[PDB]
This record gives C-alpha cells, structure tokens and sequence, in this order.
C-alpha cells in the first residue's frame, strides 16, 4: 500500500501521519527530517588574494641613454628619467655630470600569502537538495537517505520511500558567489581581466597553482631623489585587503528564511524553504486487519492539565473498553491538535494516558484509538515564556 | 648559502633625526601577512 503526505521542509519537527488501508487498523507513522542541504554546482572562474610589487633593481645607465622595452607582465610600468646624478658611500656612482639615465622597473604578481590567504569566485548554479530523516516504524526508528528529486526509491525494512520532488528549486547563491575561508557572500565579482585597482579582482589568478596572473593595480613610477639610488612609486592599495574589511556580514548572517551557511563544500543547511511530498509503500505484512486488531468499546476522554504551547502541554486520559489485547495506534483527528504518542499497548476494562500539543485556549478535539474515536474537551492555559532556549 | 651571498649598503630615508645615509641595516621590505601580527623584516645586513 502506497501512502502519500507531504510535510514542511523544517528540520527538528516531528510530524504524524494517518496511513488508513481499507480492511487494515490504522497505522501512525511519526517522520522527522533534521537537516536539509542545498549544495549548489560550482564553478570556479578565479582565485583573489593580496598582490606583491616586484622591483628590481634600478639600471642606472652612466654616459647614456636607457631604452623601455614593453614587456607582457602584469601591471608593467618602466620609465627612464634624465638628468641623474646618483651617489653611493664612496661617492658619484656615474663619471658623466649631465647624460647619465635611471631606468625604473615593475610588475605586480601573487604574495606569499595567496596560498594562506586568499577568496574564490565561484558560478554557483543548480542546487541539489538533499535530507535526513527519521521514521518511527514499527516501534523502531528507521534512518532513510534519498535525493529529494522524486526518482530514488530508497528501501528499508521492506518499505519503499520516494522522497520530493522539493516544491521551492531556491539555493541562498546567486548566479555568482565568493568564499573566503568559511563565510560565502552573494557578489556580482568582475570577470577575469576585468578587475578595478584597489578593488575586489585587482589581481587575478585562475587557480591558485596558476603561473599567469592578471594584475590592475594603479602602479605609477616617480622620479627618484636627487643623488638617490632607489625606485620611489606610488600604489591603489590592495583590493582583496579592501574587501575583507569592506564585505559586511556573509551569508549565514544575511540570508532568509533562517539559512545556516557552510563551507567545504559549499551548502545552504536548514533553508526552511518550501514543502516536501513523501511517498511510503508500505509492505503487507506491516499491515494488521481491522478483525485481528482490537475492538474499542465505551470510551470517555479527560483533560487534567493543559498548557496551550509549542511543546506537549496538554495530558489526556482515556478510559476504554477493548474486545482482546493487542497494539492500537493513536491519532488525532483534529488538526488543531498533535498527539506525542503513536503506539500504545491496549488490555481489557482499563485506561491510557496521553500527550497533546495545540494553540487553542479551548481545545476540542477527537482521538481515534485503533478504529474508535472519543471526544475531548480541554480548556488549556497560557504559557510563562517569556523566552525560552529549546 | 653565504659563502656567495655578502651584507650591503643601501639607500634608508632616515638613519637618524629626519636625515637620510647609505645605510648598513637599510629597511627592504616589511612583511605583515601574519594575521598572528608577526612581522617579517627585511634588512641590508645579515
């Protein structure tokens, strides 16, 4: 017998569920589904990290003239300044008074710290939802793990589950994020090439192994001081420095729907976000029919205390009369009210105690033990809180 | 290492009161990447 439900998509939220085959007792399953992962498919276009000025030292050309050549390396800067007359400890480094050239040398590259230090540009696209569960079946708890797609049937104990398809395709990533160590922030990040000086891609390195690097950094050489060997420049401060004290809050701090972010590999965990179908196929043999399962008879329900909140408050005693011993499964029929528990063991001329959850200050609600149902009147009372920590 | 490689004079800004020298522990480079707040010097001698 194939039942079908569907539940919130709430991690830590025990629900009930009513599996009624025609000619079979009730059965109550009781499913709970802690986390949800949402790991969107990534892409990395670029690594950023802190740039380094490579400066070598100045050809200072006595008697002649210097010549720049354009070389390809990133932020190339040259520059040959006239009229130089530079010293060191045992005086003029030149013979020539006038005619003498300093060529000034630079290229921007990786920093040391790029390994250590550094934040990802990812194409994130397509997030794979994922769950895990938890079934109260017969007596027992049973763990199912299956892609919340509506096409893995994953079976234990003989009974088949289809988990989804999910309702929301939603994965807290926009087209284009960016990771730095375990915070992923929602950035529309330059293109490779395309990165601003002393901002977020000022240097850029496909991967960090990369040899390559593209650099636009505001690299400007001066002239150097009169009778001064030394390459004097001025420099956009670096960009990845900028943006780490310029990012704001990451995700896990700015998302909806109360997000939890995580790293490595990167996923949106507890994205309370849509519904989830559920589809059991519950084998025969878990089944018991309606003749071999016990006959409830003269039934009365009595509320002693209730405390309408989010927890079970409520506590319910039912007294019965059934026709042999055996299990019978509890269930509300009232959506106004939960009941904690699904199974009881029943017996003769006896009684059953049980827990409820409801809103209602009063609250009516009807129980069916096994086959029967009996009528409850409970006039349930307001909570402390105030403000409780789970 | 050190057999091929010598300590040197190089230009410092300030050896002393604003004054600039060809200085024998002349400042090259100053690392701050540590986020320990560790420095790495770089100097003309050794």
């Amino acid at each position: 017998y194939e039942h079908v439900t569907v539940i919130p998509n709430t991690v830590g939220v025990p629900y009930k569920t009513l599996v009624n085959r025609p000619g079979y007792s009730p059965m109550v399953l009781e499913m709970e589904l802690l986390s949800v992962t949402l790991e969107p498919t990534l892409s990395l276009d670029y690594i950023t990290c802190e740039y380094k000025t490579v400066i070598p030292s100045p050809y200072v050309k006595c008697c002649g003239t210097a010549e720049c050549k354009d070389k390809n390396l990133p932020d190339y800067s040259c520059k040959v300044f006239t009229g130089v007359y530079p010293f060191m400890w045992g005086g003029a480094y030149c013979f020539c008074d006038a005619e003498n050239t300093q060529l000034s040398e630079a290229h921007v590259e990786k920093s040391e710290s790029c390994k250590t230090e550094f934040a990802s540009a990812y194409r994130a696209h397509t997030a794979s939802a994922s769950a895990k569960l938890r079934v109260l079946y017969q007596g027992n708890n049973i763990t199912v793990t299956a892609y919340a797609n509506g096409d893995h049937a994953v079976t234990v104990k003989d009974a088949k589950f289809i988990v989804g398809p999910m309702s929301s395709a939603w994965t807290p990533f926009d087209n284009k994020i960016v990771v730095y160590k375990g915070d992923v922030y929602n950035m529309d990040y330059p293109p490779f090439g395309a990165g601003r000086p002393g901002q977020f891609g000022d240097i850029q390195s496909r991967t960090p192994e990369s040899k390559d690097v593209y650099a636009n950094t505001q690299l400007v050489l001066q002239r150097p001081a009169a009778g001064t060997v030394h390459v004097p420049y001025s420099q956009a401060p670096s960009g990845f420095k900028y943006w780490l004290k310029e990012r704001g809050a990451s995700l896990q701090h700015t998302a909806p729907f109360g997000c939890q972010i995580a790293t490595n590999p990167v996923r949106a965990v507890n994205c309370a976000v849509g519904n989830m179908p559920i589809s059991i196929d519950i084998p025969e043999a878990a089944f018991t029919r309606v003749v071999d399962a016990p006959s409830l008879t003269d039934m009365s329900c009595e509320v002693p205390a209730c405390t309408h909140s989010s927890d079970f408050g409520g506590v319910a005693i039912i007294k019965y009369a059934a026709s042999k011993k055996g299990k019978c499964a509890v269930h509300s029929m009232t959506n106004a009210v939960t009941i904690r528990e699904a199974e009881i063991e029943v017996e003769g001329n006896s009684q059953l105690q049980i827990s409820f959850s409801t809103a209602l200050a009063s609250a009516e609600f009807r129980v069916q033990v096994c086959s029967t149902q009996v009528h409850c009147a409970a006039e349930c009372h307001p909570p402390k809180d105030h403000i409780v920590n789970y | 290492v050190y057999k091929a490689t010598r300590p040197y004079l190089a230009h410092c800004p300030d050896c002393g009161e604003g004054h600039s020298c060809h200085s024998p522990v002349a400042l090259e480079r100053i690392r701050n990447e540590a986020t320990d707040g560790t420095l790495k010097i770089q100097v003309s001698l050794q």
